[PDB]
DNA sequence: GTCCGTGGTAGGGCAGGTTGGGGTGAC
């Protein structure tokens, strides 16, 4: 229900270093 | 992980370490899918060609962990297993078809900054995210080349088109598996390696800000070879099976 | 257009099971 939303990241509007690479590959 | 990197703290909080008690041994990775369920690869529990058939009392699970050596106090949790459930159609001889297993913990685990379950895909996650060139992220404490890292390693790898996966190996590929990795000229490198089985291949959906486990590290031929690709168990394919055993035996 | 259940990883059998769906479908 709360799955896949990381406390240290999504929850506190922070990105990890390389998640953008993943997004870009979806383009 | 080969050509990966040290993860950031809390970057993979559904990451789970699968242990042999005696002699102590880091066996495989795994993933936290709810407070009482862990996903992993069946070949980590059951592999008859090496007379490997573990019982719940042979193993121990470690969650919330970042560094492979240190006990991390008030960070990591240990769990025992109530029951193991291997897919009835798992094939250890030919091609590790359906290489998937579920583990029910004896007690549930409290979540924290460091312990948080990942989502499983439904039809739309599979429709939208399972595409050649799209990258996911794999994590593990297994081999750095074909020593062993101190800190969880992470790497991003693109899903490879299916004919290319088929052609690149003589093992009979299957609809319940996919492959991921860079083609020889694409510059970039990287792969999972032995000791990484069971770890998750996650993808962050651009539609909700959520991480989905699309794969389970399953097999390969060496690690990080040109024209070779890591193989992963197709999670969504096996979704109905996961839900049933959880529903029925949870 | 066609094809993905009768053993196989394996029993008892021709369903259905924790398991033969329907899809990144492949071909
Ligand atoms: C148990 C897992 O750690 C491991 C993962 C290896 C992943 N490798 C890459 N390059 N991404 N799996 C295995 O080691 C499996 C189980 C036993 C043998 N095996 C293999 O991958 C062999 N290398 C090849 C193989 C043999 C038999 C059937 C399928 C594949
Ligand atoms: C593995 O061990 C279990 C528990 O001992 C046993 O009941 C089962 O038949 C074994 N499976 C094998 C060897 O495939
Ligand atoms: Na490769």
């Amino acid at each position: 229900a709360d799955c896949g939303l990381r406390p240290l990241f999504e929850k506190k509007s922070l990105e990890d270093k390389t998640e953008r690479e993943l997004l870009e590959s979806y383009i | 992980i080969v050509e990966g990197s040290d993860a950031e703290i809390g970057m993979s909080p559904w990451q789970v370490m699968l242990f042999r008690k005696s002699p102590q041994e880091l066996l495989c990775g795994a993933s936290l899918i709810s407070d009482r369920w862990v996903l992993t690869a069946a070949h980590c529990l059951l592999y008859p060609p090496w007379d490997k058939n573990f019982t719940e009392n042979d193993l121990l699970v470690r969650i919330g962990k970042h560094s492979r050596t240190r006990y991390e106090r008030n960070i990591e949790k240990i769990s025992m297993l109530e029951k193991i459930y291997i897919h009835p159609r798992y094939n250890w001889r030919e091609n590790l078809d359906r290489d998937i297993a579920l583990m029910k913990l004896k007690k549930p685990v409290a979540f924290s900054d460091y312990i948080h379950p990942v989502c499983l895909p439904d039809r739309e996650t599979a429709a939208s995210l399972l595409q050649a060139g799209y990258k996911g992220r794999v994590t593990g404490w297994g081999n750095l080349k074909e020593g062993q890292p101190s800190v969880l390693q992470v790497v991003n790898l693109p899903i490879v088109e299916r004919p290319v996966c088929k052609d690149s190996t003589r093992i009979r590929i299957t609809d319940n598996m996919f492959c991921a990795g860079y083609k020889p000229d694409e510059g970039k490198r990287g792969d999972a390696c032995e000791g990484d089985s069971g770890g998750p291949f996650v993808m962050k959906s651009p539609f909700n800000n959520r991480w989905y486990q699309m794969g389970i590290v399953s097999w390969g031929e060496g690690c990080d070879r040109d024209g070779k690709y890591g193989f992963y168990t197709h999670v969504f394919r096996l979704k109905k099976w996961i839900q049933k055993v959880i529903d029925q035996f949870g």
